[PDB]
């Protein structure tokens, strides 16, 4: 139940449960959990100091740091046993040197639609991508929508939430531009037919996930994510150029963080404008965000005056 | 592997054998951190130099009361330290803001600001429980690099 | 020097702001006994003579306008 | 009386009363109290209009240095219909007296500062306005000492609480670090502490 | 004109006082600093507490004055309760507060010759200091900060010792300020350093309202330490130094004569105590005894009703001001008639001492002002006032 | 002598008679006041009191003694602000009677 | 009233004065926004220092307008130079603040009437 100002040290009835947590997307939803107060129980995987930054966002006693694997049971049974909500957002990008990494996307969603569900929990809410369709492309794109429907057995209504693109401060897709200080600046690929995908803001997505959080009845109902005016040109990657004027790694260096010269280059050049039938930002409100306006703050270049 | 987990017994081993602090002195517990500078508890040469510029440190102290005007600044200096950094702050008005708590005006924490790792109680530690928070600190560090990346 | 080229550059002040005129250019917007402004709004319109054309508003006079005429009226002794 | 009681003198007593006395003879215009301290203190309530002469007066003289100005400090009082009350404190060099000002004023009625008298009056006077909002007159440089630069309590004076209503936060939500309103962990439990039954005899009020 | 700020910088010294110079080419001839970073809440704290209760926050105030502080608290309250302390008492607070200005100057030195830039004159004098903590901690509760000196006179008797100790220590300490005085008066480059700068010696030195050193040093004869009584304080013989002209070299060597000074007075102060008490005998004010506050009846009512509330003090206002180690120590003492206390205004040195740096700086080198500073002996927290 | 004891002056030049221009001057000045406030009664009481004492006689360390100031240099300065004194009472008028009185229970301590 | 003013004299040294340094803001907005390095758009601080003007206009007695002159005009000295480190002056601005509801029946399910 809840009680008083939810300024900070309130209460607010609610038990959140994020697991990843470490990159872009999951850091700053639970920033905005612990300034209403709540109970967030975050676990990570291997990592002590990489949650260091992550503390001063939650007060007092309202955050708390458990270990798990994944491929594990137990580990992700017994931190969920006291909870009321629990939303997933793990993943990554390419494959690693000793994974699998399809079934990551089946049965790690999987092994948190176990007991977990049947312990009691409500309004489970996975992540999705606008661009993950059954079709044969690609090895990353597709092979999400393996787990959009597969996994979709279990926890017969999610609310599983659909974003499109995304754009903030430290992502990879908006940080894929300019950071290709190179011998020739080439556009994906040298077309302009394309571009763009619908670039929605950091504060939206974390904005939707609270609305939604009690919503209520927003389970099984699930929802697109809006972007900008309108679709989007060719004109980015020039207004890249234009404006800017042309993490337990390891102790040297990571023998491969790449470019990755393989399905990467294409997983983005796919579009997709997906169904407009999905209610699913606007009614989920309100998410209202340009381009034009938060583009100044994530570019940072050498000029940095004029 | 044996091969690779050898390694870091030296990297891990190193950072914790040589730490450039910097001090920030604002109130009564500068001064005892002050006797331990002095060579009674000679703080120098037990794995640790001396005061050192702002560039180049690896272990932060707030040491004293911290006021809204100093908020600010305090930020600015933790940006611009490198990446394994470490914050401890002694003093117990660097926990709570010992007592000064209910004023107008006093910091409540040098937590909701900074995230700190170990906390000395007491106003002025007694330059005795302080290099006994510093052997903490040494022995917190059993971390590792390799199976890291060895593992995801 | 010509006392019709201050008459061109007042006369596209006040709608070059986007607010409460609508295109009435006429001389006779007697701001805020015809035209209806607030009283800050004013001082707001005084603003643009010092970046078009260049001007100075030393005085009480931006108090004493009221009207666009006075404006190249107190521009015309100004100029010619 | 005994061992243990302060032993109190009377020479100092005596020309204490003696020299305040003809103080308010050579001023009828500005001094409207005069009172002795039963331990060897004086003050001269002044209406401030003679805020300026009577220490010009005080500022020299040959029977009365007094060029040592030790003491600017501002009390509020509630519940007198005018509120504050500047308090001086000056001392003889020549002479080893310590004597005070008392002048009384209101919020918003101004005073005419100190600044051609005295200057070590340079960051006292400014601290009032900064902590009361009195304004003093004609002084060179007012600014904001001693407070943060957001504040718009005033905050010594009784209506502003404990803590103020600003406590201060980080997040990561972009850089910033952001006010919030203000919210404690603990209440700080307010006693009850006036024990009744009246220990002083003296000070006894008038019984209406 | 540039418009550095060499302050924020944590440049040794003491990071803090964070000031702008409007410096004309390599001149300065304007300054302003800025103050308030540690502002506390302290005067508006105090209006909550009782007497007993408010009084470490006085302790706190320096740095360094542990028994100079709590000096001027006790004394401004026993004045407004009728009570002179008992004898014995008062030959421990002279022992004591003339044993913390062999503490400020100390530190005035070494911390002024470490800005300059000197090493080893700060190791070689806090290593002898710490044979003077150890005093502290054998009398009161702690390292520095002890809430030892009460309304009611002294807290306990200090223990079996501390006289066969005070005089082995004071022995053998006028061999440690004879190390100085080679280190740094037979100097000529540290005199070159420090020669004709900051020379104030008009009556604008005096209008702008400075205490001690930072006066008489420079020329006016005039000090509270024997125009002014405290306790048996006149009783014992010393004379207070002068220097020649108004400038910082001539307000150091103030300070090693002060030094020689306090040693004369402790060697004074121990042939001249004689047995008795502790506390103040009527004990309205002081609780009783330990072996007393189990027995009778009349201890308990008297003891727990002390810790609940304080005292009763009567109204009207009372001010007074002692010698602390770097100046005058103003605290007007606003009393209402209860258990706690009104309006409790300090003056603490600083605000006249630092204020003066205005006309003392211009004319001069930036080089110059780190210099000026550490000679003022100013110490941030205390300019809380 | 050559320093005047108090750094910030110096002996400038002549004793026993700088004094008595300038007790003198103020005696003819004083003479312009109306004579109703008793300002007067005492400061030219004092003053005949002193340039009695002050005119004419060696030396100048028995003039120190029975006229209490500090050195003889000093003691232009204890008189030389008090003709600036003195001339700024003509301006303003303490001998005027009080004003603003005020309003009946102000200056009663406890509450 | 038996109390000597400030500056003004009755309304009229007083609401010229008002009007007077809001040019002095009005051109300091556009200055200050690529000084202080951070990135809204100039035509919110516009309407945010008319906000502040407006909301006071219900004064009709001078020496209070004339008492917010020297509050007003003391904003200015941190303002054309640099004291304001990079958040006081986006302290004008509740921005991270959770919104208020102000509204009866969106009070009644959250709040014991605050
Ligand atoms: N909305 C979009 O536009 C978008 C774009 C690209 C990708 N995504 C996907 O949506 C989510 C956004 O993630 P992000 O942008 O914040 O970057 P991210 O670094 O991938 O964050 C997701 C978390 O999942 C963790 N993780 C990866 N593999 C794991 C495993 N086997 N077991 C446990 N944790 C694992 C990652 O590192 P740790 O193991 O150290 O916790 C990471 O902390 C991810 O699932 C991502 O694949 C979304
Ligand atoms: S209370 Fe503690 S932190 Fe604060 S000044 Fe005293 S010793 Fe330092």
């Amino acid at each position: 139940i809840p009680h008083g100002k939810g300024g900070r040290s309130s209460v607010s009835g609610i038990v959140a449960t994020v697991f990843g947590a470490t990159g872009f997307l999951g850091r700053y939803v639970v920033n905005h959990l612990g300034r209403m107060g709540s109970q967030v129980i975050v676990p990570h995987r291997c990592e002590p100091y990489d949650t260091m930054h992550l503390r001063p966002m939650g007060d007092l006693g309202q955050i708390i740091f458990m270990d798990w694997n994944g491929r594990d049971k137990d580990s992700i049974r017994r931190a969920v046993e006291h909870s009321s909500v629990v939303i997933n957002l793990v993943g990554r990008e390419w494959e690693t040197q000793n994974f699998d990494f399809e079934d990551v996307f089946v049965k790690i969603p999987q092994a948190i639609a176990q007991v977990s569900k049947e312990a009691g929990v409500e309004k489970f809410i996975h992540i999705s991508h606008l661009n993950a369709d059954i079709k044969s492309s690609s090895k990353y794109l597709r092979s999400k929508a393996v787990g959009e429907k597969e996994v979709r057995e279990t926890f017969p209504e999610a609310t599983i939430i659909k974003p499109a693109e995304i754009f903030g401060r430290e992502d990879r897709f908006l940080n894929y531009f300019a950071n290709i200080r190179w011998f020739g600046g080439v556009p994906l690929i040298s077309l302009g037919k394309k571009t763009v995908k619908q670039p929605v803001y950091i504060v939206d997505v974390t904005k939707g996930i609270i609305n939604a959080i009690k919503d209520p009845d927003a389970r099984g109902k699930t929802f697109a994510f809006v972007g900008p005016s309108r679709y989007l040109l060719f004109d980015l990657v020039q207004y890249v150029f234009a404006v800017a004027h042309r993490i337990g790694r390891l102790f040297e260096i990571s023998p491969f963080e790449p470019w990755t010269t393989r399905d990467k280059v294409e997983r983005i050049h796919t579009t997709d404008k997906i169904l407009p039938h999905l209610p699913g930002l606007e009614d989920l409100g309100v998410e209202a965000t340009p381009l034009e306006l938060k583009a100044i703050e994530v570019l940072r270049r050498h000029r940095t005056y004029r | 592997e044996y091969v690779v987990a050898k390694l870091d017994d030296l990297i891990n081993w190193a950072r914790r054998s040589s730490l450039w602090p910097m001090t920030f002195g604002l109130a009564c517990c500068a001064v005892e951190m002050m006797h331990m500078a002095a060579p009674r508890y000679d703080m120098d040469r037990f794995g640790v130099v001396f005061r050192a510029s702002p560039r180049q440190s690896d272990v932060m102290i707030v040491a004293g009361t911290l006021t809204n005007k100093m908020a600010p600044a305090l930020r600015k200096v933790y940006d611009q330290m490198p990446e394994p950094r470490y914050v401890v702050s002694m003093g117990s008005c660097a926990n709570g803001g010992g007592y000064y708590h209910y004023s107008y005006s006093v910091v409540r924490g040098c937590d909701r600001i900074v995230p700190v790792d170990i906390y000395v109680p007491g106003c002025p530690p007694t330059a005795e429980a302080l290099l006994y928070g510093i052997l903490q600190l040494q022995k917190k560090i059993k971390r590792e690099k390799r199976l890291r990346i060895w593992y995801r | 020097l010509t006392l019709e080229g201050i008459k061109d550059r007042v006369l596209y002040v006040l709608k070059l702001y986007d607010k409460i005129d609508p295109e009435k250019l006429s001389v006779n917007s007697h701001f805020m006994k015809d035209l209806g402004l607030d009283s800050l709004d004013q001082v707001e319109i005084i603003m643009a003579m010092e970046d078009e054309f260049g001007f100075e508003i030393p005085d009480i006079d931006a108090e004493k306008l009221m009207c666009p005429q006075e404006i190249v009226d107190y521009i015309a002794d100004k100029k010619d | 009386t005994r061992p243990t009681v302060r032993p109190r003198n009377d020479v100092a007593h005596k020309q204490l009363s003696a020299f305040g006395e003809y103080v308010a003879e050579i001023l009828p215009k500005y001094v409207q109290q005069v009172q002795v301290s039963c331990f060897n203190e004086l003050e001269i309530c002044i209406h401030p209009d003679g805020v300026i002469p009577v220490l010009t007066f005080l500022r020299d003289h040959s029977n009365a240095q007094f060029k040592s100005l030790a003491d600017l400090t501002a009390v509020d009082i509630p519940t007198r219909q005018n509120r504050f009350e500047i308090v001086y404190n000056l001392l003889s060099l020549r002479f080893n007296s310590r004597i005070r000002v008392k002048t009384y004023t209101d919020e918003l009625t101004p005073i005419e500062s100190s600044v051609p008298v005295y200057k070590a009056a340079n960051w006292y006077e400014r601290e009032i306005w900064d902590m009361f909002g009195v304004f003093f007159a004609n002084h060179p440089d007012l600014r904001r000492i001693l407070t943060d630069y957001g504040f718009e309590g005033h905050p010594f004076r009784k209506d502003f609480p404990l803590s103020g209503y600003v406590e201060l936060r980080y997040d990561d939500e972009v850089k910033r670090v952001v006010a919030e309103p203000v919210e404690l962990a603990q209440e700080f439990r307010k006693f009850d502490l006036n024990s009744p039954w009246e220990a002083f005899p003296a000070y006894r009020q008038p019984p209406e | 004109n540039l418009t550095l700020n060499f302050g924020p910088q944590h440049p040794a010294a003491h990071g803090v006082l964070r000031l702008v110079m409007e410096l004309s080419g390599e001149m300065v001839r304007k300054c302003d600093p800025h103050i308030g970073l540690l502002h506390r809440g302290t005067e508006k704290l105090i209006e909550y507490k009782t007497y007993l209760q408010a009084l470490p926050y006085f302790d706190r105030l320096d740095y360094v004055s542990m028994m100079c502080n709590e000096q001027a608290y006790s004394l401004a309250v026993e004045k407004l309760l009728n009570i002179q302390p008992p004898p014995r008492a008062q030959w421990i607070r002279v022992l004591f507060g003339e044993i913390t200005r062999l503490l400020n100057h100390i530190m005035a030195v070494t911390t002024h010759a470490l800005d300059i830039g000197a090493m080893t004159p700060f190791f070689w004098m806090f290593e002898e200091r710490e044979k003077m903590f150890e005093f502290y901690e054998r009398v009161s509760g702690a390292r520095m900060h002890a809430a030892y000196v009460r309304p009611g006179g002294v807290h306990q008797d200090l223990p079996l010792g501390l006289m066969d100790d005070i005089y082995e220590f004071s022995k053998n300490f006028s061999l440690r300020i004879d190390e100085l005085e080679e280190m740094l008066t037979n100097n000529r480059i540290w005199r070159n350093r420090t020669v004709d700068i900051g020379i104030v010696t008009a009556e604008d030195a005096l209008n702008y309202g400075f205490s001690g050193v930072m006066l008489r040093g420079s020329g006016i004869q005039w000090d509270l330490r024997k125009t002014q009584p405290y306790d048996v304080y006149d009783q014992v013989e010393f004379d207070v130094p002068i220097g020649s002209r108004g400038d910082c070299y001539d307000r150091y060597l103030c300070r090693v004569e002060e030094m020689r000074q306090s040693i004369r007075i402790i060697s004074q102060c121990l042939n001249k105590m004689p047995p008795g008490e502790i506390k103040v005998d009527d004990a309205k004010v002081s609780p009783p005894k330990r072996a007393e506050m189990k027995t009778s009846m009349e201890s308990l009512i008297h003891h727990f009703k002390l810790y609940t509330e304080g005292y009763q003090v009567p109204p009207g206002a009372t001010y007074t001001a002692i010698e602390a180690p770097k100046g005058e120590f103003g605290v007007y003492l606003v009393s209402d008639g209860s258990s706690r206390p009104y309006r409790c205004k300090i003056k603490a040195p600083g605000f006249a001492h630092l204020a003066g740096l205005d006309k003392m700086s211009k004319g001069h080198m930036l080089a110059d002002v780190v210099a000026i500073i550490g000679t003022q002996d100013i110490v941030f927290g205390e300019v809380d006032r | 002598k050559k320093t005047t004891g108090l750094v910030g002056l110096a002996v400038c030049e002549t004793p026993h008679e700088r004094l008595k221009i300038l007790y003198t001057k103020i005696l003819d000045v004083l003479g312009h006041i109306p004579k109703n406030a008793a300002y007067r009664k005492y400061t030219e009481q004092i003053t005949n009191e002193k340039l009695s004492m002050v005119k004419a006689e060696p030396d100048v360390k028995k003039l120190e003694e029975r006229l209490q100031g500090g050195q003889i240099e000093e003691v232009i300065l204890q008189a030389e602000n008090e003709l600036s004194l003195a001339r700024k009472m003509i301006q303003w008028k303490p001998w005027e009677p009080l004003v603003e009185e005020p309003p009946a229970s102000q200056w009663k301590w406890p509450i | 009233t038996s109390v000597k003013p400030i500056f003004s004299r009755d309304m009229n040294e007083a609401k010229r004065r008002v009007r007077e340094l809001y040019r002095a803001w009005y051109r300091e907005v556009p200055n200050t926004v690529h000084l202080f390095q951070l990135d809204i758009s100039v035509k919110q601080g516009r309407d945010k220092v008319r906000e502040m003007f407006k909301k006071n206009a219900h004064i009709t007695d001078p020496r209070v307008v004339d008492l917010l002159v020297i509050k007003g005009k003391m904003e200015l000295e941190e303002t054309i130079k640099v004291w304001k480190q990079r958040t006081h002056v986006m302290r004008f601005f509740h921005e991270t603040e959770a919104p208020r509801p102000k509204d009866f029946l969106s009070k009644f399910y959250v709040g014991h009437d605050p």
